[PDB]
Formats: C-alpha cells, structure tokens, sequence
C-alpha cells in the first residue's frame, strides 16, 4: 500500500530483459503484449550492425511493437519497477500506462493499491489440488553451449548438465526449448 | 393447485398437521366459517357419549415469520365424510393438496 | 519489489553494526556518506526477501502494521523502543482522518511537506 | 387520396350474452392492421364501465374476521362482490342494499332493485349462508370509472370520512378484458382486392359492442386532432403583508419611506452591518426594530432568490 | 448533464489538478462575487466551471492572476 | 434496495426511487426551500417536507439534477465495484442498474442489493464526475481490455439481425442503404436477405 | 405421451405457437413457446429491503451511526470500499466519508449548517474513535500522544 | 438560524438557562449579568429571546405562565371565535381565573 | 468493433456507440422471437449404434 | 375523470435541416404513445400520395447486362441514381421526360427537358456519371402517380418510390404532470426526400387517418 508515483525519472539504465515465453510445444505469450505498455532502455539494437531501431526512452504506444516484431527481435531490455532507484515510491518512467488511459501514468496515482487488487480479484482458482521429442516446424539445433565429447557411434557425446535446444525457421524467433540431460545423443 | 405435480402433495398436506382431518366421522350437521361439527354414525360410536365431534378452525393467527395462518372449511351441510378425510384447508392447501 | 526490502549487512561501513535495515535507507546513507565525505567506507549489504505477512509487519510506522495482524506484540515493541510514526502512509493518514498522500490530496501533501521544511 | 373508399360499420353479430363479433366494410391495403391494432389497444386501455368500490356490512368491523352462519369469510365475500357485473343509468355513484335470510344460496337476483341499476348476470354468488338464524345485510356502492384503481389510490380523499366498518375494495371499471381481431380480403369482389377486418370482442355484458367501437373511434379522433395543427415550435413567498402594523416608533417609518423599502421581504433580507450604512437611527431603535422583525421572522433571517412584482 | 470530461482533462493535463482547479473556481461561483464567463444553461456551478475550463478560459494561472489583481486593487 | 434492470438508461445514469430520494437529499431540500422563500423557518420546512407536497417534489427534481451519486455492490473486489451515476427519479422501490455496467459490478438481478452514497462537498462532486464516473471506466485497469462489452440478449440480437440465408424474401433487390429499414418494416424483404446490393458511403 | 396429450386438446404437438406483439401488432417470426409454469413468491420482498438515512441517532461510544436498520441506522463503508476509493485516488471523498459523515462531532453540525446555507464546504477536524483509541491505550501503562 | 456572534452567545446562554418544563429559570437581568457586557442591553436580550420564542415547541423559554399562553393565542389564526375574550382574560385576570 | 471505435475515434463516440448497440440489440432480439423448446435440441440417430 | 383525456400541448419541433425534423409531445395518456406513433409510422410509410419515376428506356439493349459505350458507369447504378430523384408534377397521371447533354461529364437534373408541371426540387442531382468523350445519350424516362410503394419485380422497370419520405422512427419516453409519472412522451424523428416539409407530411398523415376513422364514429360530437 505504501507505493505511490512520486518521481518522473530515476535516471537509471537497469532493467529486466524481456523475451517471449518459449517452453513446451510452442510459445505461450509472444513479445507483443509483454512489452506493449513499457518504456524500453537504450539497449534496443537493430539486427544489423551499427543500426538502431528506436531511441532509449520511448513508449511503445501502438506501432513500435509492430516494428520490433518486423525486425524479429527476441530480447529487449526494459526498465521496470524493481530497477527504479527512487528513494520513496517509484518513478513514472518505468511503469507505462496499463489503465483506462492511453497515456503514461501521472504522479500521485496509487500503483500499490491498483495492483494487489487486480491480482487477488481473480478468485476463480481451484482447491483440493528424454526420448519423446516432437518438433513443430523446420528448425536448427541451437545447442546453446553444450559440451561435445567423443561418442561411440557417429555422433557427439554430452557431458554438461545445462543443455538447451532451440528451433530456428527463418529468423531469431524460436519454437521450443526441449531441455535434455547429458545422456542425449545427437541424431542430426 | 399445481397442474403438474408428483403425487406427494396430498401426503405432505395431510401429514403436516396443518389441515383439519376428520376422525371417526360419518356426516356433517353444521358448517360455518370457523366451526365444523360432525354427527358420528353409530358404527364408529361407543356408548357413553353424545356423538358430536367439533372442530374449531384457526382464523388469522400470526406465525413465527409474521405471515398469516388461516383454515377454511371445504365441506357443506349434509355431506357424508369418511375417516381420514380433510375438512379444512390450512395455509397454501387446496382440497388437501400442497398448493404453494 | 515490496517483497525485496530489509537488506542485512555483513560489513560495518560506519552505518550501524546491526541487522535489518531498509534498502532505501541504506542506499541513501551510502550515497550521502561515500560520494560526499568518505568514499572508502562502503557498507556491503545482502538483499534478503521476506514473505507478505513478514514484510507487512516490518514497516517504520507502528500505526500501520499494528492493525494488520497483531497489535499486542507491535505495541509492546514500539513502547519499549520509543518510536514515532510521522504519518507517511495511506493507512496512517486514513486512521488519523487527513488527506491521503495520493490522488487529489497529493498536491496538498506536497505543499505541506514543502512548507514544513521552512516552518 | 385517389378514392380511399373508406369503411362503414356493417353486420354486427351477437354470438352470446358476453361475446360479439363486429365487421367493417372493405378498406384499402395496409389499413386493416393499423386500424385493428389501434382500436384493440384503445378498447383494452380506456373503456368506461361500472364496478363496486366500497361495501359496508353491519355485522363485521374489518375484513379479516368471519360472520356466524355464513360459510365464506369476508375476504371471499368482497372478492365475489368484486366481479359483480352491473350497468347503471345516467347518474353515477349509486348505493344498493342486499338483505336476505335463510340457508340457501344468496345470489345477485335477491338484491333491492332500483330503476337505474340493472344486474346483467343474476346467477352470481355472494357467499351463501348455512344457519337458519343467520341473516346478512350490507350496502353496496357502485360507481363508474375508466381504469383499474387500487384501494390505496382512493385513501387520500378520505381522512375524516372513514368510519369503522366501511370496507373498500379495488376497482376494475373495465368491461372488455379480452379482444382479438383478424383481417381478410373479401366482401369487395365487385371492386379491386381490398381487406375487411373483423373484431371478436368478449365483454362481460355491461357494454354494447357498437357503442364501445364508436367510443374507441371518438377517443382516437380526439387524440389525433392534436397532430393536425402542429404549432408551438402561483409560487410566491407567503409573507407578503405590507410595511404597516410594524410599530414604527419615531423615525423607522421615515427611514423606510426615504429608503424606498418594500413591504417585508427586502427589509428581512438585510444584514446589520449593511443596515448601519443607512442614515443613523440609533442602537436602541435598531434593536427594537430587530425585536419586532424577529418575533415573526427569526432575526432578519432570509435570503430570497427572486422577487415578484 | 455533461457526459464525459476529456476536453478539460486535455486542457489541464494531470487528471487530478483538474478537480482542484474546477473546485476552486466553482467555490467562487457558489459562494458568490463571480459571474460565469460562459452562458449558463440551467446548470450547476460544478458543470459551469468544468465547461469554462474545457472552453479554455480558466486554469491554475488565470485564476491566480485574477485573484492577485483583485487583492492589489483593494 | 434491490437491484432492477433498466434498459432505457444510458451509461451515465441510474434509476433512484423517489421514496429513497427526498431522504438522502433532505438538507438540500431544506436549503432550497429556505432560499426560494417557501418556508420562512426550519420547522415550517420540516413540516412541508414531511407532508410531501408537489412543491417539495419539484424542488427535489431541481436539486437532484446535476448531482452524481455512487453505487456499490456488497463484495467489492476491484476498483470498479464503486462507480458514480446521475440519479434519475423513478416511481418504485428498486434501484435500476445499467446492463452494460452489470458485468463490471458482477450483479445478476436475482436478489442482489446495492448501496448508495452521496457526495456533498464540491470537491467530492467534481471527483465523482471526473474520476469515478461510469463513462470514464472504459478500459480495465488490470490488463487493458475494455470492461464494457455486450454479453447477453444483445449479442443474440445482433447475431440474428446480421445473418445470411439463401432464397429469402427479396433476394435481388438493389437499394441505397437508408431504404433497408423502410423495406424490412413495411414489406418486401427479410433482414436475412442475401445478395442485396446497397451503396455505402 | 406429452405430445399425444397435446393432440387430445387440439394443440400443436411441437409446443410452440405463433405470437403477436401487443404494441405494433406485427407477428414474431420463430414461433414462441408458451405454457403453464407453477410460479411461487419467496419471502424476500422489496418493502423490507429498502432503507435510507440522512441523519439519525449515533452511539454514545465512538459516536457513529447505529447499524443495520436498528432504529434508522446507517450503512457500513468498509476496508474494501476504502481500497476502491484510494485506487480511484478519491482523497476528498475519502476524507468526507471518514470525518463529516461519521464520528467527527464538531464537523457534522458544521457541514449540515453549510449545506442548508448552500455552501458545500467541509471542516474535517478529527474523528472521535481515534480519541477513544488513545484513551484506551493510555489506560494501559503505555504513554502515547501527538507531537507538533 | 441567522444570528450574529453576540446574538449566538446570548441565545446559547438563554437556552442553557431553560428547564425541562420549558420555562426559563433565571430572570432576564440575571442573564444580562451572566453575559456581563456593557454594550449588551435588556432590549437586545429581549430581541434575541423573542426570536427564539418562535421555536418548534411554542411558548418555550417563557418568563412565566402569563407570557406562555399568550404566545400561542397570538399564534392561532383570528378566524376562531372567543379569541379576543381569551386574550382579555389571560392578559391581566390571571389571579381572577386562578381563584 | 467497440475496441476499434475507441482506438480510432475516441471516448464520446465509443460511449454513444455502446449505448446504440445495446438499444438495437435489445430491440431486435425481442423482434426475433427466439424461443426454446424440446424439439430444438436434437439427438443423433447414430447414438444408439455407438453405444 | 370519466371521459377526459390529456391532450398534447408541448409540440416543439427542432429541425437540423430542411429534410430532417425531430418532433416531441407533452405527456399523453398511459400507453397512447405506442398507439399514435405506430399508427402514424405505418400510415405514412405505407400509404402517402407522391410522384416518382417508374421505368426507363435507354437507347441500347433492354437487358441489364449492357455495355458502357462511353458512360463508364453501369446501368444498374444509373437506375439506382434515378431512384433517388424527387419529381413533382401537378395533376398529371403520367408524363414522359428526356434529356440531351454534351460531353464535359457532370450530368445534373437540369439536363432534363423543362415541362410545365414537372419540376425538380434540386437540379444538382447526379443521374449519369462523368462521360469520357463528347458522345451524348438519350434517357427517355417517365413518371406516374401513386401511393406507398410497389417493387419493380411485380409492378413494372426500376422501382416505384411513390411515398415522399426517407426514414420514419419514433421513441416513447416517460413523463409526469404533477404526481403520476406513468405518462408517456412521444418523440418523432422523420426524414423527407424533399418537396414536402416534415411537419407538413406529419399533418397530411394525421388528416388522412382522421378522415379515415371519422366514418366509423357515424357523425359523433355534433355539439
């Protein structure tokens, strides 16, 4: 309840990296609504070298997300509430709009009670409580730093416990992770 | 009364004790808005008594819920009445059927 | 963010040789002591999160967090330690019966705070 | 208009005592439905009739009691009197009496018959008796109205004239209570194909079908006459007595005359500080005037919004 | 009645300063000594002040200027 | 009072019974009666209000006009459990609620009751008009999707009226668009007619 | 058997029937279902539900309006309702509900007087329940007061 | 009711000096002494008292019985008969009626 | 439809649009008849063979 | 009381244009709003005197699947534009009209030959689209007299929009006089194609219905 917008800008570049949630069969939530109402940091960079897509502090109102999707960017560094370094409360440049308004949040609004009231309102919950790999479409391996070792057959052995795959069809967008143990044998 | 029922309304109305059922009755002598007297025939009669059964109905008494409890006679003069036949209709009862 | 407060320290840093200090207060003290006078004495801190029922009761104002869960323990601790409230929160201003420092009363609260600096 | 060939009332039929079937002359296309719907709505809405309004009976006091010798309760008696259908001649607000003794059914037939009251169904039932020594005697008041009027509506008109034992009932006043129509193309075989509408009304015997249709048509015409000519594109303060009888001691009258003070209100809506701007009258005189004004208006207390001439 | 407040909101900017400004203007109109700059249409002082703000005649600067000028004219 | 549906209403409106009013607004009635010179003294004003005269009803209709009143469903879980409306005096005993705001309130029109609270200060009235008004709560503050959406008996009507069936009455008609209503209402075609060509601007 | 019984009374076995609108006299398409259902009236009447109040009798302690129609009582604003007002940002309405409409004894009369005079202004003051709480805390061996 | 500050203080004192029966206990010069102001006068106190005499309980705060019945007689409309007679008896024949 | 109206035009047009949508839907739903009956829900004839 | 009915006196009408008008009535009796409004709407939607174009004989092939040969616009759209033409002829059952025009392109109603009784409310109406060259065209249009409307599927070629109205609708609201609020308030909003004021059209419909029902009262209200 103590949280109130008191500052306009905290002057910090810290934030969380936001990516689509790609686990299991396919993506459950794209980089479309997880970043729609946020203000990104300066880390936004075009896929091409020495090219930019948008300045540091911009509010992705309606079309910057479209441009971001067209450029096929998966990871965007966005300043958030936790990154805000304001002494009391939070600043207004790391919260976006997420209201009945189409504009950035005004100072003095009670984020603390606007939140925690939309989290507990959905009381429609319940009570009383390595071999099968299927790909969705064309993709690559994307071993993601897997230690390759000599195998008996025409393949590579795995010794690291932290293995993660990814499928790439036409751009940086992925399809699934499919974490596997160290006993996996590369078939392709 | 309900045009669509299940047949249990008669039993509920009779067993609720909210009506005035006739015990050992043969024929009705005098009917009123608040009194019913039945001349019991000699078959169901034992010596030592006049032979008159009298029922005093309950007219407009408050309930626990501040509602109205009213009993209304059904029979007329000179109407033969058997044993176990209703004579009055309590609250929400129509000729011995539960009618709410 | 509300969960991630109350950071303990392992190094003294000339702040306090105790445990259970708020992150904002510690950061303010560090920014006012290091850059201004002595940048050598830095106080390293460890961010230890708390549950909802625990971080709710670990607030600077005893007027709040006394109505939340338990009044006897909070009142005894406040009486022993001799604390003050200063009425910084929505619950405190609501209980006292003044304008909350949020919404249309935010301007009034800001004006009162600015005037209290001079007197 | 090109020869509208407008309809005529022909072939009125009387199926039964409370059921009739009226017909109208063939009429142009797209007029049967509008005419029929308007007539049916008006007939169901506003058709004057007669109904029982209030019943007094010597034996009982209120309607939640019984009577010795009578089978039904007073509520049943009143609900049986409610449906009693009776038509009345020129004057309204008639009162008729019913006295009977015996043990047989008491019908509407055995009611004191007047020259301006006609019972249309004398086989009605008025909650027959059972005891030989019982005798019912009540006075029935019959008026005429236009629409349903509950008992609560006619309460404000009776404050002092409400003796114990004068029981009022709800009034319906409506003798139609059901009507249907149907439009068919016939009876105009000589001319082009037009429509005739037949009205099937089911009254309670109080009203004449031709009279009812004519009344509905007159009502509709009177209502429509306001659309033919389209055009058009009290409250005051109670205290308005003059400035007289205000006990003008020495110079208060002179000050009021010189200041062009109005009768009462403008003097009331004044403050003491603004009144001191007037030519000097003295503190004692001001207090005396304040006392005289206060004894009737609570120390010059009023702020009026407007002032009529 | 006035269905929505959006012109006044755009004119003022904060969505909470509008309430304060309109309140301190409707106070003038209601307590008296002031006349509506917009033609009233049998409306209450709240709506009159809100509509005057929407038309672009009243803000937290014009009101202060007028109050200071009136105080100095005393 | 118990909640009742009023479909004739608009978004910024509610049906407040006259019996409930003239009791919540009684000090305002006294003030207006004293100002208009209909009651020189508070006792006279009280007697006139107790007798419920036509002047009292006119004054109530006058004072209640530009004055928002806010309703509250008993379990209030999120922000939109309290919204401010414009009271419209109805002859009855039940508050008339708007079908569109029923979804936000979570009301269901079977015995649900609703509380009424009056703002009296100017700041409170301006606040109820500019922050809490039901015409300002379009989008949800939780996710962002609109909170007002036809849900029942309106979805069915629109679905029925916008549908296609072949060999309907008047298949080949071509018209201008204002004429479709004239063609359905009088005679000639059904609202389900296909292949109908209309010029749309 | 229901369809057979409908045939004995000369009724459409489908159960539907064409209906007409009473206000326009135009036939409804998609014939409608009519019948006879047994409807019953429950013990929740609107006559016993409505209650309204402007100013009545308060309690000797805490000086608040009584309650649930217990001799013309008032209605209860709650924690969830104040959360709603704070989320809206309704500082003035919140203060009004807290003080003027409640145990602020010296403020209730002033607000009533200003309303009757046509001023619509508020003098908030301090609630009586907070004074009661301070006295109850001081009744224990705990010093508590307000500084300046 | 629209009094000044001084009138309000006088009215508060007067209504404080009021019994359950409705007749004021102390006399008017005692009230003037209780106020203890040189400016305050008997005429001013009479004006305020007569202003509050017309309150909801008619004939309240009357000095004695003589000026309690007279207020209600004057309040009643002139249309009812025997009013002048009643006023003449109640004016200065109080003992004449009491015995 | 409502979301696009709000996004393109604004607040006043979308409020008016919501009101008019409610009016027209309420009117035409009643004008459609739209009843329910026993024969309205049909049971497949293959149900017996599947069972 | 016994036979007294409330008559509307507040008949204020406010008009946005010369063809759009919104009429309003003061509280009527209960339920008379729907009666009067629906009767008026049906009568002036299905039966009203007026003049309109009915069929057209364009030089070429009578079938609708014709060619452009310079018009650039389809003949179906030509007939659709023709339907929206408000002609008014004085006491003539049927007349024939024609036009002849150069090739600048803007074809307006003034191109039709001017006759003694045939008049056009607005001569900027577009009948033919912008032509491509100097080639001309002959219309050979004709008008009749009629009431209401009949389609061209049964009564032949384009249509017969005899009724001189565009859109009629009514709403019924609540109102009170002193204490009873169970009184209605008719609100009428009508659009006219032209040549007739909306108030005049409402008056004509009211007179039609009055003279239509007066035959049923059998000369009532003599004095």
């Amino acid at each position: 309840q103590d949280l109130v917008v008191t500052e306009d800008d905290c002057g910090t570049h810290e934030g969380i990296m936001m990516t689509p949630v790609i686990e299991g069969g396919d993506v459950k939530e794209p980089l479309r609504d997880r970043v729609l109402g946020r203000v990104t940091a300066e880390d936004v960079l075009k896929p091409g070298t020495a090219d930019i897509l948008v300045p540091r502090n911009t509010l992705l109102h309606e079309q910057w997300c479209d441009l971001l999707e067209e450029n096929s960017v998966d990871a965007v560094k966005v300043r958030s509430v936790v990154s805000c370094d304001t002494d009391f409360g939070v600043c207004a440049h790391c919260y976006g709009r997420d209201l009945a308004r189409g504009h950035i949040i005004n100072k003095g609004e009670a984020i603390g009670v606007i939140a925690a009231q939309s989290i507990g309102e959905p009381g429609t919950q319940l009570t009383m409580r390595e071999s099968s790999i299927q790909v969705k479409n064309k993709g690559s391996i994307k071993l993601s730093n897997v230690k390759s070792v000599v195998n008996s057959s025409g393949k590579l052995v795995i010794t690291s416990r932290n293995t993660e795959l990814k499928l790439i069809d036409e751009f940086g967008r992925t399809k699934e992770s499919y974490k596997v143990p160290y006993g996996a044998v590369l078939a392709k | 009364k309900p045009l669509v029922g299940t047949g249990m309304e008669r039993a509920v109305a009779v067993d609720s004790g909210v009506t005035a059922v006739a015990k050992r009755g043969g024929v009705v002598q005098y009917v009123d808005a608040s009194r019913i007297v039945i001349k019991v025939n000699e078959d169901e009669m034992y010596p030592g008594e006049a032979g008159i059964d009298i029922y005093n109905l309950t007219k407009y008494t408050r309930s626990n819920q501040n509602t109205c409890i009213n009993q209304m006679p059904c029979v007329s003069l000179g109407e033969p009445v058997e044993r176990g036949d209703v004579l009055a209709d309590g609250p929400s009862t129509d000729l011995g059927e539960l009618a709410l | 963010r509300q969960m991630l407060r109350k950071a303990t320290i392992v190094n003294a840093g000339s702040s306090d040789f105790l445990e259970g200090e708020q992150v904002e207060y510690s950061r303010v003290k560090i920014a006012n002591r290091e850059l201004e006078a002595n940048g050598k004495v830095g106080a390293t801190y460890s961010r230890d999160l708390l549950g909802i029922t625990k971080a709710s009761l670990a607030t600077e104002s005893f007027i709040s967090a006394a109505s939340f869960q338990e009044t006897t323990r909070v009142l005894t601790e406040a009486a022993v330690a001799g604390k003050r409230d200063e009425l910084r929160g929505l619950k405190e201003n609501v209980i006292v019966g003044r304008l909350i420092p949020a919404g249309t009363g935010y301007a009034y609260h800001q004006d009162r705070m600015r005037r209290r600096a001079a007197g | 208009v090109t020869e509208f060939l407008k309809p005529r009332l022909v072939d009125i039929e009387q199926v039964s005592s409370t059921h009739a079937k009226v017909t109208l002359e063939p009429l142009e296309r797209g007029f049967g439905h509008t005419l029929g719907n308007a007539l049916r709505r008006i007939l169901l809405s506003s058709m004057p009739g007669c109904a029982v309004t209030e019943v007094e009976i010597d034996g009982v006091l209120h309607e939640y009691s019984t009577k010795e010798g009578v089978q039904e309760d007073i509520l049943e008696i009143l609900l049986n009197l409610k449906g009693l259908a009776v038509r009345v001649q020129g004057k309204d607000e008639v009162i008729l009496t019913l006295n009977k003794s015996g043990i047989g059914p008491v019908t509407a037939a055995d009611i004191t018959h007047d020259g301006d009251v006609e019972i249309v169904k004398p086989q009605h039932v008025i909650c027959h008796l059972t005891d030989e020594n019982a005798s019912i005697s009540m006075r029935i008041k019959v008026q005429r109205g236009r629409g349903y009027v509950p008992a609560s509506t006619r309460i404000h008109s009776e404050e002092d004239e409400r003796p114990i034992g004068r029981l009022l009932v709800d009034a319906c006043y409506s003798p139609v209570e059901r009507i249907a129509y149907n439009v068919e193309a016939a009876r105009v075989e000589q001319r082009t194909d037009l429509d005739k509408l037949v009205i099937e009304m089911e009254t309670n015997g109080t009203i004449d079908p031709e009279e009812a249709i004519r009344r509905a048509a007159t009502i509709l015409a009177e209502q429509l006459e306001a659309f033919v000519d389209l055009r058009d594109v009290e409250f005051d303060p109670i205290l308005l007595r003059p400035v007289d009888d205000l006990e003008l001691t020495v110079r208060s009258a002179n000050c009021l005359k010189a200041e062009a003070i109005h009768y009462i209100g403008d003097l009331v809506q004044r403050t003491e500080v603004e009144l001191l701007k007037t030519p000097n009258l003295g503190k004692k005189s001001l207090t005396e005037i304040k006392d005289v004004l206060a004894s009737r208006g609570l120390s010059l207390g009023m702020r009026l919004e407007n002032w009529p001439p | 009645a006035r269905v929505t407040v959006q012109d006044a909101v755009e004119k003022i900017g904060n969505r909470f300063d509008l309430v304060l400004v309109a309140a301190r203007r409707a106070r003038q109109m209601q307590v008296g000594g002031k006349d509506p700059l917009v033609p009233e249409e049998n409306d209450k002082t709240t709506v009159i002040a809100l509509r005057e703000i929407e038309e672009g005649l009243i803000n937290n600067q014009i009101l202060d200027v007028r109050e200071r000028q009136e105080q100095q004219e005393q | 009072s118990v909640i009742t549906v009023g479909p004739y209403l608009r978004l910024h409106q509610c049906g407040l019974p006259k019996k409930m009013a003239l009791e919540l607004f009684k000090p305002f009635i006294y003030g207006k009666l004293e100002l208009r010179g209909l009651a020189t003294t508070i006792k006279a004003a009280k007697k006139m209000v107790e007798r419920e005269e036509a002047v009292v009803w006119d004054i109530l209709d006058e004072v209640i006009r530009e004055h928002p009143v806010l309703l509250n469903r008993a379990p209030t879980l999120h922000r939109l459990g309290i919204q401010a409306f414009e009271p419209v005096l109805i002859e009855g005993k039940a508050i008339q609620l708007h079908p569109l705001v029923c979804a936000a309130y979570n009301a269901d029109f079977d015995g649900d009751q609703m509380a009424v609270h009056v703002p009296l200060t100017l700041e409170a009235q301006l606040e109820a008009r500019a922050l809490m008004m039901s015409t300002n709560n379009i989008l949800s503050p939780a996710n962002g999707e609109p909170i007002i959406v036809p849900s029942q008996d309106v979805v069915l009507g629109l679905y029925y009226m916008t549908r296609d069936c072949v060999n309907a009455k008047g298949e080949g008609m071509v018209l201008t668009g204002p004429k479709e209503a004239e063609r359905l209402y009088r005679s000639g075609l059904a609202s389900l007619h296909a292949r109908v060509k209309v010029r749309i601007t | 058997e229901i369809k057979e019984l409908l045939k004995l009374g000369d009724l459409p076995t489908s159960g539907q029937i064409r209906l007409y609108d009473g206000r326009t006299g135009e036939q409804f398409e998609r014939p409608v279902t009519v019948g006879y259902m047994y409807m019953l009236k429950l013990n929740h009447l609107v006559d016993d539900k409505m209650h309204a109040r402007s100013t009545g009798s308060y309690s000797l302690v805490t000086q608040q309006p009584l309650g649930g129609k217990a001799q013309f009582g008032g209605q209860r604003f709650g924690e969830m309702e104040v959360w709603a007002l704070e989320a809206y940002g309704a500082a003035y309405t919140l203060q009004e509900m807290l003080t003027v409409k409640s145990d602020d004894v010296n403020g209730r009369t002033k607000m009533y007087k200003n309303i009757v005079d046509g001023n619509h202004q508020m003098e908030p003051g301090m609630p009586e329940s907070f004074n009661v709480l301070l006295k109850e805390i001081r009744s224990l061996g705990i010093n508590i007061e307000l500084e300046d | 009711t629209p009094f000044t500050d001084t009138d309000r203080a006088i009215a508060t004192s007067i209504v404080d000096a009021v019994d359950d029966t409705g007749y004021l206990t102390i006399q008017i010069e005692d009230i003037v002494d209780s106020i203890g102001d040189d400016e305050i006068g008997l005429e001013e106190v009479e004006a305020v008292l007569k202003r509050i005499q017309r309150f909801d309980p008619v004939g309240v705060a009357a000095k004695d019985l003589r000026d309690c019945l007279l207020i209600q007689l004057s309040q009643f409309a002139k249309e009812t008969p025997w009013l002048e007679e009643a006023r003449l008896i109640i004016s200065d024949h109080l003992d004449l009626l009491a015995n | 439809m409502l979301n696009t109206c709000y996004r393109i035009l604004g607040l006043k047009p979308t409020v008016i649009f919501a009101d008019q949508i409610m009016y027209t839907g309420f009117a035409y739903a009643a004008r459609s008849g739209a009843s329910v009956g026993i024969d309205d829900m049909v049971i497949p004839e293959k149900k017996h063979e599947i069972i």
